RNA sequence: ACCCACUCGGCACCUUACGAGAAAUCAAAGUCUUUGGGUUCUGGGGGGAGUAUGGUCGCAAGGCUGAAACUUAAAGGAAUUGACGGAAGGGCACCACCAGGAGUGGAGCCUGCGGCUUAAUUUGACUCAACACGGGGAAACUCACCAGGUCCAGACACAAUAAGGAUUGACAGAUUGAGAGCUCUUUCUUGAUUUUGUGGGUGGUGGUGCAUGGCCGUUCUUAGUUGGUGGAGUGAUUUGUCUGCUUAAUUGCGAUAACGAACGAGACCUUAACCUACUAAAUAGUGGUGCUAGCAUUUGCUGGUUAUCCACUUCUUAGAGGGACUAUCGGUUUCAAGCCGAUGGAAGUUUGAGGCAAUAACAGGUCUGUGAUGCCCUUAGACGUUCUGGGCCGCACGCGCGCUACACUGACGGAGCCAGCGAGUCUAACCUUGGCCGAGAGGUCUUGGUAAUCUUGUGAAACUCCGUCGUGCUGGGGAUAGAGCAUUGUAAUUAUUGCUCUUCAACGAGGAAUUCCUAGUAAGCGCAAGUCAUCAGCUUGCGUUGAUUACGUCCCUGCCCUUUGUACACACC
């Protein structure tokens, strides 16, 4: 249940993705129900930018015992964006300046 | 739940009885065959299905229903 | 470690992809080409 | 007597830690693996047990001395983190109060929940987080209940039966609620498709939401979670993540062994506001002119004319941009974040309102949405399925959401007459204008519309006006009931709804209790959508009219936050 996981975790990672989370519920051999989040990376759970970047599925894996949920979640790295905004609104960059050369009495040139 | 109550008196669906069936086409001798139970006249049935003989009644049994013939 | 090489299996299965490597008949028409006769008989009509 | 310094010996306290400890902490608990100044006593896992036995002391109660068999894998220490507490201290909010509004709670009915009744009155849910909830407005269906009648749609595997017939169907009649051959009477038909048995399947609104997925509700109208380098600890950990300050916010400011960060909040997204500036429009619309009617005449005023033309984009529409960033100035505050007032502004309450929404928790609800599902039960006299009728509406009563009233800020009769969100018919009968008929309900002949084009300017209602009524249960109120006509639908009886007449209840502002709310909000009003053949007193949106009162506090309640205790960690069920 982990190794599986954990797996598709490095895939999806070594996919290039921000980030991307593994959820497993359901019942593994022992009466009660339990859950396991596997994730990894950076990914936002809120506003526009979820429609935007994540992209989540779940799917019911039935088994002899019962059926387990799986929902995964993967984040796609926003630069590369292509067709969209190719960053988070979080994202602000300041352009650096550059080292200057002052005074100088004045002068001219010509043409 | 309840389980059961029921006042007995069950039912049997259909025995199909047993019936070697055709004896009847009637020889007279050596080998005339003069077929007793007469044959239905519509298209459906092309002369080898016959009719039933009852009270008051000659039924075609390859209509399933349909065309009573009496005489 | 065993979910790390995993993946490697998954890279391996992926990179060896990127490259890697009539009955004539017709039953539409056959029973067209089988449509010949003296397949069946009619006769009837007594009394 | 008092002050200063110094020194012996006291009772102590403070700060350090070289050092010690498992740690809490210790100037001894330090100078112990770099292990030796002298000396006395006690302990050797937890129970059994300070029990039994002996000896000894005592008047006694009891003191000293003091076992074992057996049992058991832990008991235990200090500290860390959570959970909880009927501990302390700080907050937050109309699901808290204050200041008020409008009410519910009383009344009639409508509806749901319990109860009783019942052949059955199918069932889930029970504080906020069950009870106008399951989209749950059930005449058949729905349907899970009850009374009764059919069918296999029992795959498939072996075996048995049997081509002299394995099996299928039915006319009439009996029968039956029934033109079900259900069953039976008689006897035609059918042709290896079925049948019988076992194995094995299949369906089930059958059980289990205390076996699950998924979804959802709640904690949460909340503000929390985490990692990099650094500081502390042997370590689990901790500091960062904090007294105060400020914000709706772990929102920031400031303090600071921390610095600088990420998820969540914020940003973002939608919708309602603002564009005489850009791009346009006979499916939106204005101006001008032809055509054209009425009144006035002195040029005018008020209409008609899906294309008779010309021009335009203010109004309508939606693409693209602009705009606000609490701006300017000024008050107050660590003159810090902020806060408040004033002017300007479409907009200054996170601009108003939503959508999205981290980690984590519940044995919350849902197997009755699912051909999502484990397992259990059932599977031909069925808990499968279908047909007929009934029931979910049954009525001494308790509870809850509503609706309509008690009238003169009113009923009623004329008449003025004003919105917005929607929806609408192809292999079809959806939205319906208009002309007739009818008191009405409705009927009939037609017509536009797959829709910014037609319904439709949805001429909606409250509201405004002129009258009738005059405080008298009155003409307020419309329960209950009789009688007739219509509509939906195969079916309306236990009355689907609609109309007309008559009947004319309770209720004269509602005890203890308790809900909701701070601006185009409350409340009053009707409309559209879902549901829908018919049925809204429900819900989800919409616009119309439009206030009183706060702008605060922790008193009640609820919930966070520290501090503190813990012998809980399945965490006070
Ligand atoms: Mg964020
Ligand atoms: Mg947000
Ligand atoms: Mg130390
Ligand atoms: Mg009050
Ligand atoms: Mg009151
Ligand atoms: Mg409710
Ligand atoms: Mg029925
Ligand atoms: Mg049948
Ligand atoms: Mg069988
Ligand atoms: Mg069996
Ligand atoms: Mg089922
Ligand atoms: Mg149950
Ligand atoms: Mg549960
Ligand atoms: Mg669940
Ligand atoms: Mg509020
Ligand atoms: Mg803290
Ligand atoms: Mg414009
Ligand atoms: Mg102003
Ligand atoms: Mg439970
Ligand atoms: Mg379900
Ligand atoms: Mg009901
Ligand atoms: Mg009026
Ligand atoms: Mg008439
Ligand atoms: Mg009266
Ligand atoms: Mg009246
Ligand atoms: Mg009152
Ligand atoms: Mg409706
Ligand atoms: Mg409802
Ligand atoms: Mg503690
Ligand atoms: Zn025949």
């Amino acid at each position: 249940i982990r190794r599986a996981a954990y797996g598709v975790v490095r895939y999806v990672m070594e996919s290039g993705a921000k980030g991307c989370e593994v959820v497993v519920s359901g019942k593994l051999r022992a009466a009660r129900a339990k859950a396991m989040k596997f994730a990894d990376g950076f990914l936002i759970h809120s506003g526009q930018p979820v429609n935007d970047f994540i992209d989540t599925a779940t799917r019911h894996v039935l088994m002899r015992q019962g059926v387990l949920g799986i929902k995964v979640k993967i984040m796609r790295d926003p630069a590369k964006s292509r067709t969209g905004p190719k960053a988070l609104p979080d994202a602000v960059t300041i352009i650096e300046p550059k080292e200057e050369e002052p005074i100088l009495a004045p002068s001219v040139k010509d043409y | 739940k309840k389980v059961y109550t029921t006042p007995k008196k069950i039912k049997h669906k259909h025995k199909k009885v047993k019936l070697a069936v055709l004896s009847y086409y009637k020889v007279d001798a050596e080998g005339k065959v003069t077929k007793l139970r007469r044959e239905c006249s519509n298209p459906t049935c092309g002369a080898g299905v016959f009719l039933a003989n009852h009270k008051d009644r000659l039924y075609c049994g390859k209509c399933h229903s349909v065309y009573k013939v009496n005489a | 470690k065993e979910a790390q090489a995993d993946a490697a299996a998954e890279i391996a299965e992926d990179a060896a992809e990127a490259e890697d490597a009539l009955q004539d008949y017709l039953n539409q028409q056959a029973n067209n080409q089988f449509n010949k006769v003296p397949e069946a008989k009619k006769v009837e009509l007594d009394a």
